[PDB]
């Protein structure tokens, strides 16, 4: 009977734009100020322009000149917008605007009218159900605006249009967009954020996440006074000392001496590094104790280290005890130069010192270890602890100190930068994870952490690695000579960057997992000949990656892992991911001629453009700038792992969209409860519309939410016994039938 | 114990009704969770549940405690009458007639989704009291 | 012209029909399959080849119509050049199902097509295409009737002609007397798409055969390989033959006797007409183009393993067809000009060394510049000299020649200059003091010449007031520029090229994009020139039309719009389409690596994928297609021109030499005269004075001077200092 709860709470703030660099650009000695373009106001005025354009279309009598698909789209969107509206005048105006379209559709095209009526009877926002397929790739609102609106667009509207031209869903109001985004992952959805224009193929999976994030409110995490980062921990002054024994020395790795114990465990002594002070060691000690104490509350599955002491020893002793090691010189150069070195002593099992990509693990042990590591990572993220140093993933090393990302890899580079369009190459991806802080037992380097609030403020980490996001976005085309400012939508993220960095942290965790799995697969299959089993290895690794993403979704949102995996597989293809990881993470392709490499790439990228690169392959390595260590992608090119990017964006989008959909559902629920209990006086039709709307905002694949909505509907029917309910009876009957079927299937056992 | 599907549903509902995501829900929204899971409580019983557990002063329930409370509430709440309520939902006519093909279709497409070919065998008129045996 | 290798509809249709039916062996009519379960002669590759043939026929009919030729009409009266792209998509979706319902190779036909039509109905009913792809049941039943082919009316509608002729062209392989089969196919094609069009269709589809690893027989109208056998005429598709008299072989096709069925018994020692004798007739020679063409064979006699690979992978077959039909057009373009020995930039020529030396001298002493000329020890260089130097010198090699001193001497050059440089494209901007801007803003404190290179490149990329004027002067299209900015253009272009060459070290992309903003009249002129070039690039099977392609290309080439200037390009078209808002885009393809792009590193947003191209003298950008991809933000039409870079000595402009040497020789004479008059003993002087006097009468001569010299600076300065053409010209005259 121990309470299992987190010490961190979630809430909202007005803005993250507090105590961060001013919005200016110093270009050629000139200060150019930077300003924001309001997303919501621009979107709303664009919708108003669309309504006026629809009025013009009605007056112009050219309904028969337009395809029936566009007329159906306009009609369904108008009905959905009228439903979402609250003001009576606006709702009536929109309904009158839609009436002639419905009359025409019923008259001259009954076939589509039948499906329109089905959708109207099936949902309160029929447009989202109508658009969950390739139809969404057609921008009917923008087409109508450009056709019937002769006045030029303002600079704000032009910017909004040039950033969000892919689809009309980007112009929907918040609840409708959130509902459509949530339902686009459903089982009966064929939507894919990709369309093939005449020249090339346009992927815009990241634009969905950007348009979602621009609609949210700033997030705050509040840490309880009992939290590790809210406590004035006392001194670590202790009397315990460890007895060095060169006889018992198991080995040396990095800056750590491993000695055996009669209990079959390992005592590890971590010697101070050159530049790191005592603060790092004491912080690691404190974090280890904090995690060990609270393991039951947080439900962490890792075999956590047991610290023993953090004190100072003579360097000569360290040298004397490590004489017989096979790696004595490297250890000598690593450790500090002072005569007395701070050390941190702990006790851990054998598996704590074997990296998760070790080749001496069978697939089942690797699966278990990966599951443990992912669970611990994301549970601790929910606890308010971030691990920005699991691995050292570098995009590039050339101008590292000059460029604003400092050469660090950004898993969501499209969201965090101006005029970046897709993920770049990974420099020496093998050695990025060779000393990864994920082990066969669980998390290892616990001291190298940050509070989660460090992401939502202008801390040293945020200011060091994300200054383009914190400062603002500048480009010469943004400059407005009339005002002298640079207006872009990117600067508007100054008040929300915490959410972006949260999603980036999740994506980077998953990317580290992917690279570790790839390294394991490459090492295992390097000395193998039987091709089918070599393929089976990579197929299993792909399944593990997808399961890890689904587990992350389940922990962050609460969706069951099976449904999370189904929703993920809707948007990301495991076959392509397996093929691409197998192709690019091994050196085989380096032994092929141009024609053969292209012929195989045809099979790797099924239905998509093949990876293009002009780099010269290194024999036995592949793509490598330094000529020794392979890297993922050509120089100045994007990454060849397309399904990996799709999977990362699908994961983060699912998490954030689920949270936003929950918020919308609960505000609608509060309105419904107010109406039912009497604080709002309205006719029966209004109450029925409110409950139907609530039914539309429920989570896809979740039933208990619809159960609550149906109970509210029945209460409403009791409240107004003398009103018709023909419109909503069908959908609520479907809900009731599902409830009964579930009850029967349950009672069977 | 509870079923795996039941535990998954309870966990998802608990997460959905945990507004600030600390791992616990307050007393105000416990009734909403109960109603959401089908066990709509009376005012007296709901007030009893609010007072008894939350007299600790903290006023929050963690997931294991919620599981215990629901397992208790489900110890004796669903007798055979509630079980046959769902069977009667399909009762288009009062004769207790349901085509077995209709049961197969509803159990496959409209519910949890090969099991039906074995369920039906143990199961054209399907009298309701016949099967609940 | 259009390529439907991008329409997702047809791709998923192919994937479907392969997954269900085209990917399965023959089950038989059951009965034993005549040829066994192979599904080869009618598998997936056959259908894809037929669809590609239909696409090529559409394109070729369009090009023939544009050239100004009249095409055959169907019963409906609609030529093959009047098929809208959505109509073509529908026709391809229909054609994918033409032979899906085949269970055996035996000639039955009705049942097979009934099964294929049933499969078509099932597919078009199980994917809701009735409301999305097709309009209504009317058109679906129309295409169902097309697939069924109940009657042999094959020329009523464009779809009829396309499907039937594609099937015939793909089945032409199996016909026994290959020569007459090819002749019949050519005549059938030319009845609808013209002569040149039929020839290009046949060549493209033979290349399709080879690409997918099919077996192609030997065609020999002359019967050269066969010593003395000779093949009987035996016109296939009918089986008819011609019977000759003892020795009265007709001199022409007109006097031949009536046709006889396949089943005929020879009498009175008669013989059948021979293929070789048929193709000796003057009538066929004047009416048939391929009466001597010899298309050899496929070396293999059984289908290659690549055909099997294609059978269970439509992607590989589609890729092979795409490569084949792209290299066809590329070879057609390249066949009209001479070959290129190499790809790298040319070595310095005579005048380029003198030009580089003069530029270096001007760098050394800015005082030589004057308000209206340059004074180099007597020589008075005027803007015309610098202009023709820009218009007759390859500034990339000049920039390569210059050593590292000039980059530093830029400091003294800008220090001595505080003049005015005007913004070209718009006259309502503010004049800028180039030297003050360089010393204050552009230049950065510290840094070695390795940093001045970057500063110069940054100035070139940004500062519209600078590069607009510089590009206008370089391309000789400016309006009212003074002497100082002309001189600055001439000096900076080679130095910018040197900085780009030294600083850039990344691999060169093969595709580049360039954005331009032009009036609609100029765009229409460009479109007309592009269409003229495109419609005359033909890879024919029988006849050679290289001369016509050469003429049309050399008459309507607009590759000078990109030459003479360090043109900026981006390898990300999205950047041009979205933010830069350009109404014209040039897409430059460089598969051979003939452009040498250099990365422009300016540390600005989106600029990592920006490169600078300086078009070589002997490279031309030949259009290959023109596309209308939507509209700009304003609303005007956006046009994309795809260009292929082709290198050939047929593009070099003939420049009279000595432009940069004559003034250089005058300068050397001035130096010699200065030194000699300063020398002003006699007995000892004579030995030197004799050669010092003899050196002076060069008068455009360089050999004797070093011999006279054998004033060390002046000698150190002096030291660095067939059948196809005749055939094409005869064709042009004739
Ligand atoms: N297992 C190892 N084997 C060899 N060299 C290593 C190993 N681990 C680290 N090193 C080297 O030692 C350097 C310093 O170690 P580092 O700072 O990475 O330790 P750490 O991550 O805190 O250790 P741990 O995860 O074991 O607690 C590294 O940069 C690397 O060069
Ligand atoms: N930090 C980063 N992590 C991952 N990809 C990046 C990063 N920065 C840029 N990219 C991408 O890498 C490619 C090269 O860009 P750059 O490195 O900025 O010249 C482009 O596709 C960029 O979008
Ligand atoms: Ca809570
Ligand atoms: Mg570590
Ligand atoms: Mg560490
Ligand atoms: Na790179």
């Amino acid at each position: 009977h121990v309470k299992q709860y987190y010490f961190a709470r979630r809430g909202e703030t007005s803005t993250h734009d507090t105590s961060l660099p001013p919005p200016v650009k110093v270009l050629s000695g000139r200060s150019i100020p930077l300003k924001e373009i309001p997303f919501e106001a621009t979107r709303n005025e664009l919708v108003q322009i669309y309504l006026t354009s629809i009025d013009k279309l009605i007056k112009s009598n050219k309904l028969n000149s337009i395809p029936s698909q566009q007329i159906a789209s306009h009609y369904l969107f108008l009905r959905s917008l009228a439903n979402s509206e609250t003001d009576g005048i606006k709702k009536n105006q929109i309904l009158s605007l839609a009436k002639p379209l419905g009359t025409y559709l019923a008259s001259k095209e009954p076939h589509v009218w039948k499906m329109i009526n089905e959708l109207i009877e099936k949902s309160e926002y029929p447009i989202i159900h109508y658009l969950k397929n390739n139809r969404a790739h057609s921008n009917f609102m923008l087409a109508l605006i450009h056709e019937y609106h002769k006045e030029p667009l303002t600079k704000n509207q032009s910017a909004f249009v040039q950033k969000f031209r892919d689809s009309s869903v980007f112009l929907f109001p918040n609840p409708i967009y959130t509902a459509w985004l949530a339902h686009s992952y459903d089982e009966d959805s064929s939507f894919n954020p990709m369309f093939r224009e005449r020249l090339s193929t346009n992927f815009y999976h990241s634009t969905l996440t950007d348009n979602l994030l621009l609609r949210t409110e700033p997030k705050e995490v509040t840490l309880s006074s009992e939290h590790h980062y809210k406590k004035e921990k006392g001194p670590i002054d202790s009397s315990f000392r460890y007895q060095m024994s060169s006889d018992r020395l198991l080995r040396i790795q990095g800056r750590t001496l491993l000695f055996s114990t009669p209990q079959n465990d390992v005592v590890a002594v971590k010697v101070q590094k050159k530049g790191e002070p005592k603060s790092t060691l004491e912080e690691e000690f404190e974090m280890a104790d904090y995690l060990l104490k609270h393991q039951r509350r947080l439900d962490v599955h890792s075999k956590l280290p047991q610290p023993l002491g953090q004190y100072s020893v003579k360097k000569s002793e360290i040298l004397e005890i490590s004489r017989g090691s096979l790696d004595f010189e490297r250890f000598k150069t690593l450790i500090d130069d002072s005569k007395d070195l701070e050390v941190y002593v702990y006790k851990a099992p054998q598996s704590y010192f074997t990296y998760l990509h070790d080749k001496n693990q069978d697939l089942e042990d690797l699966t278990a270890s990966v599951k443990t590591n992912v669970h611990d990572l994301f549970v601790l993220l929910r606890e308010g602890i971030v691990f920005p140093q699991l691995a050292d993933i570098f995009h590039t090393h050339f101008g590292e100190d000059e460029r604003e990302d400092k050469g660090r890899y950004q898993a969501l580079v499209q969201l965090l930068n101006v005029l970046q369009f897709q993920l770049g190459r990974i420099d020496k991806w093998q050695k990025a994870v060779e000393y990864v802080n994920l082990r066969s037992s669980g998390l290892a380097d616990l001291g190298d952490s940050l509070p989660i609030t460090s992401l939502f403020t202008s801390s040293d980490f945020t200011k060091h690695y994300f200054s383009e996001l914190l400062t603002g976005g500048y480009h010469p085309t943004f400059f407005d000579k009339s005002s002298g400012t640079a207006n872009s939508l990117f600067t508007g993220k100054r008040r929300l960057f915490g959410n972006y960095l949260y999603l980036n942290t999740i994506a980077e965790y998953l990317l580290v997992i992917q690279l570790t799995l790839g390294s394991y697969g490459d090492k295992v299959t390097r000395d193998m000949m039987d091709k089918p089993k070599k393929e089976a290895v990579w197929r299993e690794l792909a399944n593990v990656m997808f399961t890890s993403c689904a587990e992350a979704i389940h922990i962050m949102t609460g969706i069951p892992q099976s449904r999370a995996l189904t929703l993920l597989k809707q948007r990301a293809n495991i076959e392509k991911h397996f093929r691409q990881t197998q192709f690019w993470m091994t050196p085989d392709y380096s032994k092929l001629d141009e024609d053969t490499l292209q012929m195989e790439q045809y099979s790797i990228y099924s239905g998509e453009p093949e990876y293009e690169f002009t780099d010269k392959l290194v024999s036995g390595v592949g793509l490598s700038v330094d000529g020794v260590h392979q890297d993922l992608g050509g120089y100045n090119r994007e990454s060849p792992l397309r399904e990996l990017e799709k999977l990362l964006y699908a994961t983060v989008t699912l998490i954030e969209g689920t949270m936003q959909l929950d918020k919308e559902f609960f505000k609608q629920l509060e309105q419904v409860e107010k109406i039912l209990s009497g604080e709002i006086k309205t006719d029966a039709n209004s109450c029925f519309e409110a409950v139907a709307q609530l039914l539309d905002l429920a989570r896809p694949g979740c039933h208990f939410q619809k159960r609550l909505v149906l109970s509210y509907y029945e209460e409403a029917k009791l409240k107004y016994p003398s009103a018709p309910t023909d419109a909503y009876d069908s959908r609520f009957q479907v809900v009731a039938r599902t409830n009964a079927a579930i009850t029967i299937q349950r009672f069977w056992r | 114990q509870l079923t795996e599907e039941q535990i998954a549903e309870f966990k998802e509902a608990f997460s959905l009704f945990d507004k600030d995501g600390d791992g616990t829900i307050t007393t105000k929204e416990l009734g909403t969770v109960m109603r959401s899971l089908g066990q709509n409580p009376t005012e007296a019983e709901l007030q009893d549940m609010i007072n008894e557990v939350d007299a600790d002063g903290n006023g929050t329930i963690d997931f294991p405690e919620f599981l215990t409370m629901m397992a208790r509430k489900m110890k004796d709440t669903d007798s055979e009458e509630e079980i046959r309520e769902a069977f009667r939902v399909f009762d288009k006519d009062g004769n207790g007639y349901i085509s077995a093909a209709e049961l197969r279709h509803v159990m496959t497409n409209l519910g949890e989704k090969e099991e039906v070919d074995e369920m039906i065998r143990e199961a054209g008129q399907v009298n309701y009291e016949e099967f609940v045996q | 012209s259009k390529l439907l290798e991008n329409d997702d509809d047809v791709l998923d249709t192919i994937k479907y029909v392969h997954k269900e039916y085209l990917g399965k062996p023959y089950p038989g009519p059951r009965l034993p399959p005549n040829e066994g379960p192979d599904r080869g002669p009618h598998g997936l590759a056959h259908t894809v080849r037929t669809m590609a043939c239909a696409e090529v026929m559409i394109e070729e009919a369009r090009k023939a119509q544009l050239r100004g030729e009249t095409l055959g009409k169907a019963k409906n009266g609609q030529t093959l050049a009047d098929v809208t792209p959505e109509e073509l998509k529908k026709i391809l979706i229909a054609q994918a199902f033409f032979v899906v319902g085949r269970d055996d190779e035996r000639s039955f036909y009705a049942e097979y097509h009934e099964k294929s039509e049933q499969a078509f109905r099932k597919y078009v009913e199980d994917n809701k295409l009735i409301g999305k792809i097709f309009k209504d049941q009317k058109e679906v039943d129309f295409y169902a009737a097309i697939i069924l082919d109940k009657n042999h009316e094959w020329d009523a509608t464009p779809a009829h002609i396309l499907i039937n002729q594609g099937h015939m062209v793909d089945l032409m392989r199996t016909k026994a007397p290959a020569e007459v089969a090819l002749e019949r196919t050519y005549n059938t094609l030319k009845g609808t798409v013209g002569s040149k069009g039929a020839e290009v269709v046949l060549k493209a589809h033979r290349d399709f055969f080879f690409a997918t690893g099919a077996v192609v027989p030997l065609v020999n109208p002359e019967a050269i390989d066969d010593p003395s056998r000779g093949g009987p005429y035996e016109n296939p598709y009918s089986g008819e033959k011609f019977v000759i008299v003892d020795d009265k072989v007709p001199a022409s096709k007109k006097d031949l006797p009536k046709a006889v069925n396949r089943d005929y018994k020879l009498k009175d020692n008669e013989r059948f007409l021979t293929i070789k004798e048929y193709y000796a007739f003057p009538d066929v020679q004047q009416t048939y183009p391929g009466y001597k063409t010899r298309l050899e064979a496929s070396s293999y006699y059984f289908p290659t393993p690549f055909a099997g690979e294609c059978e269970q992978n439509p992607a590989k077959c589609l890729g092979a067809i795409q490569k084949a039909r792209s290299k066809l057009q590329t070879d057609a373009i390249k066949n009209g000009f001479q070959s290129s020995s190499e790809k790298e930039r040319r070595q310095p020529n005579m005048d380029e060394i003198a030009a580089a030396r003069i530029i270096q001298q001007i760098m050394a002493n800015p005082d030589c510049i004057h308000d209206d000329h340059v004074l180099i020890n007597g020589q008075k260089l005027e803007e015309k000299f610098f202009r023709d130097l820009l218009a007759k010198c390859d500034m990339a090699v000049v920039g390569s020649l210059l050593n590292d001193t000039d980059i530093k001497n830029i400091d003294t050059l800008m220090r001595h200059e505080k003049n005015t440089e005007f913004h070209s494209t718009d006259p309502k901007a503010v004049p800028v003091k180039i030297g003050d801007a360089w010393e204050n803003r552009i230049r950065t404190k510290g840094g070695d010449v390795t940093q001045m290179k970057h500063d110069l490149i940054f100035l070139m990329q940004n500062d519209a007031w600078y590069f607009s004027r510089v590009n206008a002067i370089a391309q000789n299209r400016d309006k009212g520029s003074n002497f100082k900015e002309v001189l600055f253009t001439t000096l900076m272009t080679p130095l910018t090229n040197k900085s780009l060459i030294d600083t850039s070290h990344v691999p060169a992309p093969k595709k580049l994009y360039r954005g331009l903003n032009l009036p609609q009249e100029f765009t229409n002129k460009l479109i007309n020139q592009s269409n003229a070039i495109i419609a005359n690039t033909e890879n024919t099977l029988f006849t050679d039309l290289s001369a016509e392609a050469f003429k049309q290309i050399k008459l309507n080439d607009f590759s000078q719009m990109s030459g003479k200037t360090c043109a900026s390009t981006t390898k990300n078209m999205k950047l041009l389409t979205d933010i830069w808002g350009s109404n014209v885009i040039f897409e430059m393809l460089d598969p051979d690596g003939l452009l040498h792009p250099k990365q422009v590193g300016t540390h600005m947003a989106g600029s990592e994928d920006e490169f600078s191209v300086y078009l070589p003298e002997d490279v031309a950008l030949v259009p290959t297609k023109v596309t209308l991809e939507g509209k700009t933000d304003t609303g005007e039409d956006r046009y994309i021109f795809t260009l292929v870079a082709v290198k050939s000595p047929d593009f070099i402009p003939r420049h009279e030499s000595g432009y940069a040497v004559e003034p250089f020789m005058k300068m050397q004479k001035e130096k010699v005269t200065q030194a000699l008059d300063a020398i002003e003993p006699a007995l000892t002087e004579c030995g030197e004075a004799l050669d010092k006097q003899n050196v002076t009468e060069a008068l455009q001569a360089l050999n004797k001077l070093p011999a006279e010299k054998e004033k060390q600076e002046l000698t150190g300065n002096l030291e660095p200092l067939a059948e196809k053409i005749k055939v094409r010209y005869e064709t042009l005259l004739t």
